[PDB]
DNA sequence: GATTCCATAAAGGATTGGATGAGTG
DNA sequence: CTCATCCAATCCTTTATGGAATCCA
């Protein structure tokens, strides 16, 4: 072998998805929803995934024009106002 | 009422996910922290809800996957659905 | 004196009368308390600290 | 067939606070 | 000044089973 083993950079996390029993119980915690197939918490645990990393990055942009380094709950308040795709989010956010 | 631990997803894994988009050395408050869970939980009804809305109008009562997906592509979440079937696809078999 | 995007306006709409519906069974969270489970406290408070306060690992220091 | 319940079991990872330096207000 | 990061050990949750009843293309 080569004078030395080369090595990588470990930045991964062992494999975590969200819980799907708990994704589940959110789903329905809605009277009329009342059957869900075996693989709808599947698809919603890498769908919530996708919605953190982009909510979390947008958000991350406000703060970055204050000029600070730790993301607060006002910068998810204009994240919501500012982009349409997350207009679902009036109630559960101020502004 | 219903129990915290019922309705949002463990604030140690939303923790780690929002970590993962920014910077190495970035700081999140537990204000945003919490919040942050509130807003998936919240998308998870507000997309849930809609695709049995439809599943009223298709008078089926259990709720796919797939109805999910275009749930998502009507809400404007077109985005997802193309990375979303490829991992729909390897849990299919 | 809020506007919103056509995709979702009614979907939000048809969320939003969803909702009012959980308040008026009190299905909604009000408050979030300290710590959700008292058990987790407590062993959180016998744990092996170090002067600066993290968590010892038991196995060094023989 | 799906799905929902109710159990029992195993397995696992989230929960969790003191001290202190980063950084907000 | 407030507060978010940093540790790891339990123990509640999750997942994995096995059944029960019900529904419907």
């Amino acid at each position: 072998m080569t004078q030395f083993k080369e090595i990588e950079k470990t930045t991964d996390f062992k494999n975590h998805s969200l819980p799907l029993a708990r994704i589940k119980k959110i789903m329905k915690a809605d009277e009329d929803v009342r059957m869900i197939s075996a693989e709808a918490p599947v698809v919603f645990a890498r769908a919530c995934e996708m919605f953190i990393l982009e909510l979390t990055l947008r958000s991350w942009n406000h703060t970055e024009e204050n000029k600070r380094r730790t993301l607060q709950k006002n910068d998810i308040a204009a994240a919501v106002t500012r982009t349409d795709i997350f207009d679902f989010l009036v109630d559960i956010v101020p502004r | 009422s219903p129990r915290e631990q019922d309705r949002f997803l463990p604030i140690a894994n939303v923790s780690r996910i929002m970590k993962k988009a920014l910077p190495a050395n970035a700081k999140i408050s537990k204000d945003a922290k919490e919040t942050m869970q509130e807003c998936v939980s919240e998308f998870i009804s507000f997309v849930t809800g809609e695709a049995s809305d439809k599943c009223q109008k298709e008078k089926r009562k259990t709720i796919n996957g797939d109805d999910l997906l275009w749930a998502m592509t009507t809400l404007g979440f077109e985005d997802y659905v193309e990375p979303l079937k490829v991992y729909l696809q390897r849990f299919r078999e | 004196p809020i506007f919103v995007n056509a995709k979702q306006y009614q979907a939000i709409l048809r969320r939003r009368e969803r909702r009012a519906k959980l308040e008026a069974q009190n299905k909604l969270i009000k408050v979030r308390k300290p710590y959700l489970h008292e058990s987790r406290h407590l062993h959180a408070l016998k744990r092996v600290r170090g002067s600066g306060g993290r968590f010892l690992n038991t196995k060094k220091h023989q």
